[PDB]
């Protein structure tokens, strides 16, 4: 594999301070497995995504399960069975920033991790154990199918 | 982070640098090195690199290789930044008062 | 020893260029390979850059003291 997070996400709201954009859509989520809470931009007008809807999001290194991080340029032309043929949504972005929960004075656990898709933002927050595997100045792959 | 920032400051090439920008990047230095203690005392981090969870390792990194270039980097900024010799140096007061 | 600055300020850089020039736009031997380049200023940059001016800047004190620098051993820079 070249998993580094996959968890099972529920959706808790779809834009807090009002819909500033049009097609983008800022959703706060919540995982029933993990205390995990993410922040979330996607494209809403080719994906679109509801207030109840729960979904399924793995992040990965590499979008080829063999474990080859092969990756001088990507090819859209190219066909050959990768992990996005079971996902409906990917999006490619890099880790940029990890930091430490501000909210506790001692014995914490909680980390922010933050990856940037060209602008649309993510904010993964949850226990450092699940987290694992995030390094700075990292490229990993969002994949993301909804769930009946 | 004290002990190699000390043994770098004490090369021969930063005693050309006025004492007040040394002690400014000790200043400096010294707040930075606070901040690591806070952080590794939150999380548990055991400075002899031993703990599980390696992200850890990301909350307020610093190596030794960035500790070098950050000291050469601001000496060489400082001495560029000097006056040059020649500069007509009345002529640009009175003209950034003026305009 | 030498007390004054090691770096060549923009002064220095602009007259040494200039003079260059002047003097490769007369017949003075050039100390580099050009390349098909007329222009004199563009040859005098090529001899700072390659460090083959045979200028030495005097530094003056105002006391009138003297320092001779060799425009192959200032440090230059943009």
């Amino acid at each position: 594999a070249g998993i580094l997070f996959e968890d099972i996400f529920d959706v808790k709201d779809i834009d807090p301070e009002g819909k500033k954009f049009d097609r983008v859509s800022r959703l706060h989520c919540e995982s029933e497995s993990f205390k995990m809470d993410l922040i979330l931009d996607v494209n809403i007008q080719i994906y679109p995504v509801d207030l109840g809807d729960k979904f399924r999001l793995v992040i990965a290194s590499t979008l080829y399960e063999d474990g080859t991080l092969d990756d001088g340029e990507y090819n859209p032309t190219d066909d050959r069975p990768s992990r996005a043929d079971q996902f409906e949504y990917v999006m490619y972005g890099k880790v940029y920033r990890i930091e430490g929960d501000e909210t506790s004075t001692e014995a914490a656990t909680r980390l922010s991790a933050y990856v940037s898709y060209g602008g649309l933002l993510m904010r993964l927050q949850g226990d450092a154990n699940n987290l694992h595997g995030f390094e700075v100045d990292s490229r990993v792959y969002l994949l993301m199918k909804k769930l009946a | 982070l004290i002990l190699t920032t000390e043994s770098i400051m004490k090369k021969s090439e930063f005693l050309c640098c006025q004492d007040s920008f040394l002690q400014e990047i000790k200043k400096f230095i010294k707040g930075v090195s606070e901040k690591i203690k806070k952080t590794r005392d939150k999380y548990g981090i055991n400075d002899n690199g031993t703990t599980e969870p390696r992200v850890l390792y990301q909350l307020d990194r610093i190596t030794p290789t960035q500790v070098e270039k950050f000291l050469e980097t601001c000496r060489d900024k400082y001495m560029r930044a000097q006056m040059e010799p020649g500069s007509a140096v009345g002529a640009l007061c009175a003209q950034s008062i003026g305009e | 020893k030498r007390i004054t600055t090691p770096y060549m300020t923009k002064y220095e850089r602009a007259r040494v260029l200039g003079t260059r020039a002047l003097q490769i736009a007369m017949c003075a031997p050039v100390m580099v390979e050009l390349e098909g380049e007329t222009d004199p200023l563009l040859i005098a940059m090529k001899e700072l850059k390659a460090r083959k001016i045979p200028i030495i800047i005097r530094r003056y004190l105002p006391d009138g003291s003297y320092e001779d620098w060799g425009v192959d051993e200032l440090i230059i820079t943009d």
